[PDB]
């Protein structure tokens, strides 16, 4: 029950520079970052699914963790049409307190 | 290599940041800069960084239209810094 | 030749339709856009497709594969473009000072 | 969502050297890049300039990121006037 | 009237030449 | 002095801070404004992800806990530092060669290197 098998990792190095080797100190660590990357994606995508009061992990909350934290957009999956972007819901209390900063400044 | 052939275009340039200022901030960073062309390259690369934040804030100010004197207000610098990795968030109206 | 003239024909005549991008942008703004916005936004997206395919054929020429483009050369194309800042993401608040 | 750029994008990939018959899962990838590119150049364009979508702020993002998107938007704005001067 | 019918002829040939067979990939 | 700068001096006085610079209270109010407007940033992203109208308390409770790992990551816990040590503390101490001059690590871990510089042509 391992997900990466040291031949898929070796081809990942061969596609970058084919005359390059890794050490077993580096391979045993490169197999460990993927082991730690998988756990932190899932542990913080289950709570987004728990947030929506659902019990199924969809692709719409593995998207929101990688985009916001890890800066990864995985292209070939597609989403629903994004709703019209709400720009500024500035409240009345901010519209009247910030209209006092200018009232003292110029008057 | 481009880093060497660029350095021949630097013998006629003189950056705004002096060499004693840059040569001190490399001393706090961990080395004494012996070659004075490395001081002329880290100061130019850091002068270019200020010269794009202060220029994006100008085009942010010239995109709100007032056309006589341009004041470097925080309303033009704070969106201009977010395009790079500087995220300021200043408060107002402390209750 | 006889393929370069057909390929140059498709490089120029191909475009996204203005009747759909004006439907696509207005679903994001809320109210309305102008014709000179849709003309530019249909033109930048052709450069952006030409930024990926011209660079996904550099991934395929680097590895030992042929002209048909598998998705392996396309996820790698977005990976190399994002590391040079070409692909903008406005949901990742980046920080340069640490 | 359906695919609104399935037949148009196959002409464009042929225009940049791919094939006459690209794979379906490659146009699956490129169709999702364009919808995100138009979204992540409209979500950031409704905060700059004003909270609208005038094209004087679409030309701001193209400088200092890639000059090919700027040199190909000055040609589409110039040739709009030379194609109304001919009428 | 000349601009209306000739606009769709640049795109009609863009459905006869390119993309004859549809492929897929594993 | 607002009511939250009058309370920021109480927090530092409750610690072992009796003598501070007066610029500190202006700094600890900018940090406290940047923190709540970053939690409420993420609490609005999570309210729209569950597709609700307002920002409820369970959104702010998630936004607190889901940014205690990147914004305020911790020094390693006591149960982890004990297990790392007690396998390191079991190998014996090696013996020393009698005459080895300067005793140093191998050459790829030291800072001894030929240390070149450009020909000022």
């Amino acid at each position: 029950n391992q997900v990466l098998t040291k031949k898929k990792l070796q081809d990942l190095v061969r596609e970058v520079d084919p005359n390059e080797q890794l050490d077993e100190d580096v391979e045993e660590m490169l197999l460990q970052i993927a082991d730690d990357f998988i756990e932190s994606v899932v542990t913080a995508a289950c709570q987004l699914a728990r947030h929506r009061k659902s019990s199924t992990l969809e692709v719409k909350d593995v998207q929101l963790h990688l985009e916001r934290q890890w800066n990864m957009w995985i292209p070939g999956f597609g989403s629903e049409e994004i709703r019209p972007y709400k720009k500024a819901c500035t409240t009345e209390a901010h519209k009247q307190r910030m209209a006092l900063i200018r009232k003292t400044t110029k008057k | 290599t481009p880093l060497v052939d660029f350095l021949m275009q630097l013998e006629d340039y003189t950056p705004t940041i002096p060499d004693a200022v840059t040569g001190y901030y490399l001393n706090r960073a961990g080395f004494e800069a012996s070659d004075p062309r490395i001081i002329r390259l880290i100061s130019l690369a850091a002068q270019k960084f200020i010269s794009d934040i202060a220029n994006d804030a100008l085009q942010h100010c010239k995109m709100k239209g007032k056309d006589r004197k341009y004041t470097l207000t925080m309303e033009d610098l704070t969106p201009a810094l977010s395009e790079y990795g500087i995220n300021v968030k200043k408060p107002h109206y402390f209750t | 030749s006889e393929e370069q003239l057909n390929r140059y024909e498709m490089y120029r005549r191909s475009a996204f339709p203005k009747a759909a991008i004006k439907r696509l942008i207005q679903s994001i703004t809320g109210t309305s856009v102008s014709q000179n916005v849709v003309i530019a936004m249909s033109g930048i997206s052709k450069v952006f497709v030409g930024e990926v395919v011209e660079e996904a054929l550099d991934v395929c020429e680097k590895w030992g594969e042929m002209p048909p483009l598998q998705p392996k050369h396309m996820r790698e194309a977005v990976r190399r473009l994002k590391s040079k800042g070409q692909i903008p993401n406005s949901k990742h608040k980046k920080i340069i000072f640490f | 969502r359906k695919r609104l750029f399935s037949k148009e994008l196959r002409c464009m990939m042929y225009g940049f050297g791919d094939d006459q018959n690209p794979y379906t899962e490659s146009v699956d990838i490129l169709e999702d890049l364009v919808i995100e590119f138009i979204t992540e150049m409209t979500h950031k364009a409704m905060s700059i300039g004003r909270q609208g979508r005038v094209q004087v702020e679409d030309i701001v993002f193209l400088i200092r990121k890639d000059p090919r998107k700027f040199a190909r938007v000055k040609d589409l704005l110039t040739m709009n006037e030379e194609l109304k001067r001919a009428r | 009237v000349n601009l209306s019918e000739e606009s769709a002829r640049i795109l009609a040939t863009n459905s006869e030449l390119v993309g004859t067979l549809t492929r897929s990939c594993k | 002095m607002p009511k939250d700068a009058q309370m920021m001096a109480q927090i530092l006085k409750d610690m072992g801070i009796t003598e501070y610079e007066p610029r500190v209270i202006n700094q600890m109010l900018e940090f406290a404004f940047r923190y709540v407007t970053t939690i409420l940033d993420d609490a609005k992203i999570y309210s729209s992800h569950a597709k609700k109208a307002t920002v409820d308390a369970d959104d702010v409770r998630l936004a607190i806990q889901c940014r205690a790992d990147q914004s305020f990551t911790s020094p390693p816990p006591r149960d982890f530092l004990l297990d790392i040590a007690r396998q390191r503390n079991q190998t014996p101490l090696p013996l020393i060669k009698p005459y080895s001059g300067p005793r140093l690590p191998p050459d790829r871990y030291c800072l001894t290197a030929p240390n070149y510089r450009l020909k000022s042509l």
